[PDB]
DNA sequence: GGATGGCTTCC
DNA sequence: GGAAGCCATCC
């Protein structure tokens, strides 16, 4: 019996052997198609064991793709160059920027965090206005693991998403930590026609998500902003 | 209490089976307690058949070796034990856990009398050290001479003598035959400091010495807050728990001939730290002082700081 | 009142279970008469089970199971010399534990139950007409009853001990001797294996524990105790202690009281070029944890000035220390000194800080190296620990960064004189 | 696995 | 008789 715990999952080995004078069991814990660990348990173990086997490795994973897919950030300079005022975390990048050193012309600079800066001079009003077009949800990461063919705005190149990229976001396993309870009560329907959703094959009475709904969803968990 | 004439160094002791729990609560090196009843006795063996009395101790414990494992799915430890053999009917022995253990420490003597009066202070470190050489001291049976000829003899130090800048020379030469242990001392006073300060918390006594000597991890402000020094626990002595009893009035002693009375043990927090960070090598010597109109029974190392 | 009613449900469940290992060929009958007998006479069976049991602090058995002596129920006063652990530090939350028959344990423990409820834990000295009416025993089986509680709440022992216990001797100032005999604390590590448990185990320990693994930080804390021992009281059954022992499954966590290097790992002490430049950094399991702190604790502000400034000279009197004893430890640890093949700057540094010149190196090289004590590996020390300290020019415009360079100077005169007085 | 005994159960 | 011994059963 395989144990899910959001995209991972954690199957036995179908024949166990001695070890010790104990019966045995390999365990193979998968990301996907890719495996990545495996143990060998003894039996007389419960499922949370098993958990609690792997909960580690699952963390490490999390904080490097929590680290890996971080979102830029931006700050504001006065005139002499050092002692930034304020910081943010943008998704994207204002499209006007062009490598800079910031003078006394002008009493206040946008620039970014990498090394060699770009920048932009400012007037604390346009920056008000960068700051709420540009913002980044608090959970933006999440976006470096999807295809991106699920993420575009354009309907012409979208295609629904499948349930193991499905079970990303909703789920006790996920990486929000929200239920598919919370997660129907959120887009309005009941709890059985969202688990029609997350069934796992479209022949076992399973629906394709909608557009519109899937993209609210990704908005009202603060994952992608979704203007 | 009383400050020596001279300081008497045991070079290298090296024991095996020494006993490792010494305590209720802990299991590491063994009390001090057994050192000090160990000069005792060896004052009762020939110390007062040369004009000498000896009154502390020092302990730097060169290395250690315990005989305990990992029982492979956990983070705590066994311990090793051995064969008892049969019972009276040939079944099985019942089994006790005790802790074995293997040491390599040196002892630091201090010499009340008549040292260099009576005989020369050599002569007196040879047979004092013949003499030691046939006793044990935790349960541990001491190691003969191994090929190892170079620590054999020991050293006699009169440590006032001289000029002051001649003390810190001679104090400075018997500390380099001293390197590579860490002596250990008392450390009540950073104990009742800390109190203080977690009183202003709340009002516990054992939650101190609970707290004071474990990985605290706090919160992010992930930091691990931390003691300046390596703080050990430590068992301090007894309380006691009965009336002083008459030497006939109670049944099975040792012998029929001696007060008697129960306890109960007293903790303290210890620290181990090396011999180059204090100046004066006579605040390192160990005293059981005994208060018996209350219970206070007490081993510890005064004028230290 | 309905404490007795509650009790004789007790007994009519226990007549049940043991009714449920029922035979088919006789039990029917013993089953029901045992179940008549009980509700009968279960206080009149249970008096003789209460007068067979004592309340008890402290215990001879854990000392060895073959031993007898006397066992003890007291709390020793707090003692005048302040900073200490014993079982006087408290005495809201006792708990006593019990040595006696296992049917007697049973009927203490259903007496402790029938002292719940109401207050009847306290008060089953003080009560004759509402136990007797609830109970169902009369005024002589009451008057019975309380005389039996009372003279099990006793201790009822005779001052003795064994041929097994310590019984160590302790001298007295200028005189003689007394006999010391220790009792092992049962209440205390019940408590305390309490307390460890709460540590281990519970909702906020995992929950700072997930905390701590995604160092999200909600007001809390977060304990870790490492390396316990753990010690097994008797053979397979525990309760032989108590029912405290019972309920411990005969366990007992020890805390670690170790010397530091108890790990006695192989120096790589040899002559590596890169193991020369390493060891001049000097990289340790502790040096890297003192240089992680030391690393962690730049960052400060100035309103703590005072205490951050302890902390920083402890912690550079400490890193000092460990550097000293670790360069005496890969000296005296060294049986010999060999001529190193390509030890770059690992030469020029263990002429002082390596060891005397035996038969493998020259002698006109350890009279020269006698002729010129180590000053200069002194001084690339020093550079090597200012460059593992990580400074700006917030500590060179500060007075606070002066001040801890001042101290850092200090630390480094010390150790430059320290090896200039061996070296030589 | 220590504790207490109850009918046997020797000599 | 009394003790001791074994076995037994309790928890």
């Amino acid at each position: 019996n395989a144990i899910h715990i959001g995209p991972f999952s954690i199957t036995p080995a179908a024949r166990g052997l001695h070890y010790g004078g104990l019966p045995h069991h390999q365990w193979t814990l998968y990301y996907g198609p890719r495996e990545m660990a495996i143990k060998t348990l003894p039996d007389s173990y419960t499922s949370s064991e098993v958990r609690d086997e792997f909960s580690d490795i699952i963390a490490e994973f999390v904080i490097d793709a929590r680290h890996r897919y971080a979102p830029d950030v931006l700050e504001l300079v006065n005139s002499d160059g050092d002692a930034v005022l304020a910081r943010v975390a943008v998704s994207r990048l204002p499209e006007a920027l062009s490598g800079c050193i910031p003078d006394d012309r002008f009493p206040y600079w946008l620039l970014t965090a990498s090394r060699p800066r770009l920048g932009l001079p400012v007037t604390l009003n346009e920056y008000t206005a960068l700051a709420v077009e540009l913002s980044a949800p608090p959970l933006a990461w999440i976006t470096g693991l999807l295809p991106g063919e699920v993420l575009t705005h354009d309907a012409e190149e979208w295609r629904p998403p499948t349930s193991w990229e499905l079970r990303h976001v909703v789920g006790e396993g996920s990486f929000t930590g929200v239920s598919g309870a919370a997660a129907a009560a959120l887009l309005g329907m009941s709890a059985t026609n969202f688990r029609k959703y997350t069934a796992g094959d479209s022949a076992a009475n399973r629906q394709k998500i909608s557009f519109a709904a899937w993209h609210y969803l990704l908005d009202r968990l603060g994952v992608k902003r979704a203007s | 209490v009383t400050d020596p004439e001279a300081l008497l160094l045991l070079p290298r002791l090296s024991i095996q089976n020494a006993n490792a729990i010494s305590s209720p609560l802990t299991w590491g090196f063994p009390s001090p307690g057994a050192f000090t009843g160990f000069v005792h006795a060896l004052q009762r063996r020939v110390g007062i058949s040369l004009d000498i009395e000896l009154d502390g101790v020092g302990i730097v414990c060169h290395r250690f070796e315990a005989q305990i494992s990992q029982p492979a799915g956990k983070r705590t430890k066994v311990f090793n034990l051995t064969r008892n053999p049969l019972n009276r009917d040939g079944s099985t022995a019942a089994i006790v856990e005790e802790g074995r253990a293997h040491l390599e420490v040196s002892l630091l003597l201090g010499v009340h009398g008549d040292g260099l009066d009576d005989h020369p202070a050599q002569e007196i470190a040879r047979q004092v050290q013949e003499q030691a050489g046939a006793m044990r001291l935790a349960g541990g049976s001491i190691l003969p001479w191994c090929n190892e000829r170079f620590p054999a003899p020991n050293a006699e130090l009169l440590m006032l003598g001289g000029s002051d800048e001649q003390r810190r020379k001679n104090q400075r030469r018997l500390t380099r035959r001293l390197l590579p242990g860490f002596a250990l001392v008392s450390r009540e006073a950073l104990l009742q400091q800390h109190l203080e300060t977690l009183r202003t918390t709340l009002p516990e006594a054992t939650t101190l010495d609970a707290l004071l000597d474990l990985c605290r991890i706090n919160f992010e402000p992930w930091q691990v807050r931390d003691k300046p020094g390596w703080l050990v626990p430590i068992p301090a002595g007894y309380n006691a728990l009965s009336p002083l009893y008459l030497p006939g009035e109670v049944r099975n002693a040792r012998d029929r001939e001696t007060p008697l009375r129960f306890v109960e043990n007293l903790f303290g927090l210890g620290e181990w730290l090396s011999p180059h960070r204090v100046a004066a090598l006579s605040d390192l010597l160990w005293y059981h002082h005994a208060e018996p109109d209350k219970g206070l029974y007490r081993w510890s190392t005064p004028r230290f700081v | 009142q309905e404490l007795r009613q509650f009790i004789e449900s007790f007994i009519q469940e226990r007549l049940q279970g043991k009714l449920d290992k029922l035979h088919p060929d006789e039990d029917d009958k013993r089953q029901t008469l045992l179940a008549t007998h009980r509700r009968e006479a279960w206080l009149a069976d249970a008096a003789r089970r209460v007068g067979q049991l004592q309340l008890v602090t402290h215990t001879l058995k854990p000392i060895h199971p073959d031993a007898r002596g006397s066992n003890l129920h007291s709390l020793p006063q707090a003692p005048g010399q302040p900073g200490l652990a014993g079982s006087h530090e408290l005495g809201d939350r006792l708990v006593s534990d019990v040595v006696g028959n296992a049917a007697a344990l049973d009927v203490f423990k259903f007496l402790s139950l029938q002292y719940q409820g109401k207050n009847l834990l306290n008060w089953l000295t003080e009560d004759s007409a509402e136990a007797v009416q609830a109970l169902s025993d009369n005024a002589e089986q009451a008057r019975e009853w309380r005389q039996a509680f009372i003279g099990i709440t006793a201790v009822k022992g005779a001052p003795a001990s064994h041929s097994l216990a310590k019984q160590l001797y302790f001298p007295l100032p200028g005189s003689g001797y007394h006999l010391l005999a220790p009792l092992f604390p049962t209440s205390l590590v019940h408590h305390v294996h309490a307390l460890l448990r709460e540590a281990r185990f519970g909702d906020a320990a995992k929950a700072a524990r997930e905390a701590r693994s995604r160092q999200e930080s909600w007001p809390h804390g977060f304990s870790e105790y490492p390396n316990l021992a753990i010690q097994k009281f008797g053979g397979t059954k525990p309760q032989n202690i108590s029912q405290l022992n019972s309920e411990r499954y005969g366990e007992n966590w020890l805390l670690p009281s170790l010397p530091p290097h108890w790990q006695r790992q192989d120096q790589r002490a040899p002559i590596r070029h890169s193991s020369v430049f390493e060891h001049d950094f000097g990289r340790s399991p502790e040096v890297s944890r003192l240089t992680r702190t030391l690393q962690r604790l730049l960052a400060k502000t100035r309103h703590n000035n005072f205490t951050i400034r302890r902390y920083r000279a402890q912690l550079v009197g400490q890193i000092c220390d460990e550097a000293l004893q670790y360069a005496a430890r890969l000296r005296e640890l060294e049986p010999g000194w060999s001529a190193t093949p390509g030890c770059q700057l690992h030469d020029a540094e263990q002429l002082w800080l390596d060891p005397l010149r035996a038969q493998t190196d020259e002698t006109f090289l350890q009279r020269r190296l006698r002729g010129d004590w180590p000053a200069e590996v002194g001084n690339r020390f020093a550079n090597w620990l200012n460059r593992a300290v990580s400074s700006d020019s917030q500590i060179l415009g500060s007075p606070e960064a002066a001040q801890w360079s001042q101290e850092l100077s200090k630390e480094l005169t010390m150790f430059k004189e320290i090896l200039e007085d061996e070296r030589d």
